[PDB]
């Protein structure tokens, strides 16, 4: 909670551009009713629901005719569910051995701007704000040569 | 300019009939509904009868249902009210009123222009 | 036959005459990050080398920014993105000369959606100059002193970034008598401008990629024409 | 079922007066559509307010209508000397249509 | 202005023209912004050519 | 064929099954064109291989 | 809970059935073997 | 309220005749649904036209219906010797349902 | 028009019994809404089943309702000694509202 520092020792080779995604465990959990729909989503998923009714107001008397004598609110059988992936990270940070490296960068910085500027045509920006990337080289795919690691 | 002057009322014996004729000038009488409203000398207003735009669809009040029969002639711009039977309660000033639809359509919601009023004075003497 | 009621944009009644019930919904302008940096210039002891406006930014958005990174730029400058949802199974038909099919809808929850309370928004506006394209053409920080390099931006007004949506609709029922007796119910907005609260610019920072170890200057101009 | 008005009030010139009309039994809903009429003596009654807050063309701005509590109220702000007349309230019951009050004689002193 | 049209008959005898209708419109109409072209014939003339 | 369904009751006493309904369809039905696949197994055989 | 706008798509172009179709500007590209590379463009003097 | 026809018309064989029926008061709206019936003497009446322009199966093509001005018209083009019969027009008034005319005896000379 | 019941049945304790009520003429549609009532002698009648299959709170699970053929059926499975009472079926005709049966005296042996 509020600080989750994780250290790894498997990474020994030099590291180029790195995609990281923090998927909630509830996304792939069995208890999720929308597990199958929201498994490939690295953000907190919620559902905005259209319930589009068919409203119709009918008057009978032909005399009072100001407030309708009857109405109707026929809803559709299947309501429309939009899955929203709210962001799961506020400030991402990647600290190196001796230097600060990535320190408290916002998730919108590492999820939107870094895919937008670094990568070229071969790397697109993901729609889900939870998925993000940390860059280490100026030319990720622009050339076949190590420009930083 | 616009007027709803009416006539045809006077002193009649109880249990009699009267013919109230209301004429209209310069306001396309065939397109606007006309109602008849009773005002007692000290008991306030009382709405009597309705005739619609065309001339059909006549609906009356509960106290004078069947007793009063209304009619309309758009050719000479006239509205007629027949008081077929009259008790002593019916002495009042009767107004022919122009009323179109705002919320309640056929009974009328906006009684725009009122006639000068004709005085029906029923008396056994 | 016309009867008028006051309804909220979601259909809730207002009971007209009641004080402090109508509150206007507020927009943001489309692409707030472009309109915020209305005029950007770079100065080295005066003598502005590069100077551009929001129109150059929206031009290079329309032309240079690819469609793969369109959602990234829309997230950076605070533009709403279309969230795609599904309705459910439907009857349908198959005419060849039956099958179950889902209906796909698109909806938006972003800044340009009119909201009663717009959340605090994160603008990440990229700065475009002649030396921001190629890493080989990046100017050194030691060739000229760092004190004399300055950036001047003209921020737009609050009225140029936030608009208002009508938070009140006059609902007109109308009973057209006859056979059939139609009941046309229409809605006309009641738009009276209010006082939007002052926007507080928080966490105003500039991110500079200071990495460790001929040119293409874009010349822009703006002209007004009436011939 | 009938509508009742009080017999009279008196108002000073330039003052504010509030005439009230009410059902004998029950509440005065906005669906009962109060309508207020003014009758100067020697003159036919005139439509002052219909549908509880709306005024036909020619009615002065000083007349206002409202529904307060369980009754309907006609408020005259800055009443002139021309307001000394008989004031009638009429409610639209569903079965009996318009039912009019006894009449309140407003006295302008 | 997508209305919700519904036609209801009352009599069970006449039943050819409906006895009532309804035209419930949505509160917010759908606005498509069309960018009609602004230029018919653009031209850029050089110094000599 | 998106209908505008609306169910209206008149009686105010029975009020369980509606006393009338309506199924107003749009004039122009929405036609999605679907391209089902045309080939099951494609094959291109060379001269010798 | 949350206030959300609804996004629709509509067409006003040539394929839309209209009572009166406006005059239309077709700009059809011509594709040949020499239209790809400027170095492979055939001379007008050969 | 009743519907009136002219009582007698004459048509030459192979000729066109236009029989008319009309309300006593008011117009003949298409919602009043004119229906034209043919009764050969010694035979029951047969439905020629219902709903002002439609023909049930077995009715010949020559009988056409229309509404002209403020009345309903039955047009027979190329009338044969089998059309010498009584012709009745019936209008569907809202309260009194079908009201039929007196009858026009079409004479084929 | 009336609803008819057989006058009496006998059931062993722990056994299943099917009581029938039917219209005199016509079928018992689900829109006629059968309602079954139990009246122990010396006690007021109690609502067992309304709308052919639903039970208000407090009714035991053993009373089930259905519509079989053109009649309504009350099935008691595992009837106890407390079910020896009068059972009334009521159908909601459109004009006459609820019409109740003569009464079945269920005997628990």
């Amino acid at each position: 909670n509020h600080h989750d520092e994780k250290l790894m020792s498997a990474l020994k080779w030099p590291i180029e551009y790195m995609f990281i995604g923090l998927k909630p465990t509830w996304n792939i959990s069995d208890q999720n009713p929308h597990q199958h729909r929201d498994w490939h989503k690295f953000g907190h998923v919620v559902n905005a629901i259209m319930q589009p009714t068919h409203h119709a107001e009918i008057s009978f008397q032909d005399r009072d005719t100001a407030l309708p004598d009857a109405c109707s609110s026929i809803s559709d059988i299947s309501p429309v569910t939009y899955p929203i992936t709210l962001p799961i990270i506020k400030n991402i940070s990647v600290t190196a051995h001796g230097i600060n490296l990535i320190d408290k960068f916002p998730s919108k910085f590492c999820s939107s701007y870094i895919p937008f500027h670094y990568g070229g045509n071969a790397i697109k920006t993901p729609d889900d704000p939870g998925a993000m990337m940390i860059t280490f080289a100026l030319k990720p795919r622009e050339e076949y040569q190590p420009s930083g690691h | 300019e616009v007027k709803l002057v009416e006539s045809g009322g006077g002193l009649v014996q109880p249990g009699g009939s009267l013919r109230l004729s209301c004429v209209g000038s310069g306001f396309t009488f065939s397109s606007y509904e006309i109602n008849w409203v009773r005002q007692a000398p000290g008991k306030g207003l009382e709405w009597l009868a309705v005739v619609s735009k065309i001339g059909d669809r006549t609906y009356y009040a509960d106290s004078v249902r069947g007793r009063l029969t209304i009619s309309r002639d758009n050719s000479q711009n006239t509205a007629y009210l027949q008081m077929n039977s009259l008790r002593t309660e019916d002495t009042a000033r009767y107004y022919c009123v122009r009323a179109w639809c705002a919320s309640t359509c056929l009974p009328g919601d906006i009684m725009d222009l009122w006639g000068p009023g004709v005085g029906v004075v029923v008396s056994s003497l | 036959g016309a009867v008028y009621t006051l309804v909220d944009p979601f259909g809730r009644p207002i009971v007209p005459g009641t004080k402090n019930a109508y509150r206007n919904l507020v927009y943001y302008c489309e692409y707030p990050g472009e309109r915020l940096y209305e005029n950007v210039r770079f100065d080295v002891n005066g003598n502005s080398l590069d100077e551009y406006s929001s129109d150059v930014t929206t031009l290079v958005r329309k032309f240079c920014i690819p469609g793969d990174k369109m959602t990234g730029y829309k997230h950076l400058v605070g533009q709403e993105v279309s969230v795609e949802g599904t309705s459910g199974p439907l009857l349908c038909n198959i005419h060849d000369l039956l099958d179950i099919r889902r209906n796909v809808h698109y909806s938006c929850n972003g800044p340009q959606t009119p909201k009663y309370y717009q959340p605090p928004l994160a603008l990440w506006i990229k700065l475009r100059f002649w030396f921001n394209e190629n890493v080989n053409l990046a100017i050194p920080s030691v060739s000229i002193p760092f004190g004399e390099r300055f950036i001047t931006i003209k921020l737009a007004s609050q009225k140029d970034l936030v608009n208002e949506f009508p938070g009140l609709f006059v609902r007109q029922s109308r009973f057209i008598a006859g056979r059939p007796s139609r009941r046309n119910i229409r809605f006309k907005p009641w738009f009276i401008p209010g006082v939007i609260n002052e926007i507080s610019l928080t966490n105003n920072e500039l991110y500079i990629n200071n990495l460790f170890v001929l040119i293409r200057v874009h010349k822009t101009q703006v002209t007004h024409t009436n011939n | 079922q009938t509508v009742i008005q009080e017999p009279a009030m008196s108002v000073s010139p330039g003052g504010t007066v509030t005439l009230t009309c009410a059902w004998s039994s029950g509440s005065v809903t906005t669906s009962n559509y109060p309508s207020w009429f003014q009758q100067t003596p020697g003159q036919p009654p005139r439509q002052l307010i219909y549908n509880t807050n709306s005024r036909p063309t020619g009615v002065p701005r000083r007349f206002s209508g409202k529904i307060s509590g369980n009754k309907a109220a006609l408020t005259i702000t800055g009443a002139q000397a021309e307001d000394e007349a008989d004031y009638f309230c009429g409610l639209y019951k569903r079965s009996a249509n318009n039912i009019f009050g006894g009449g309140t004689h407003l006295t302008v002193l």
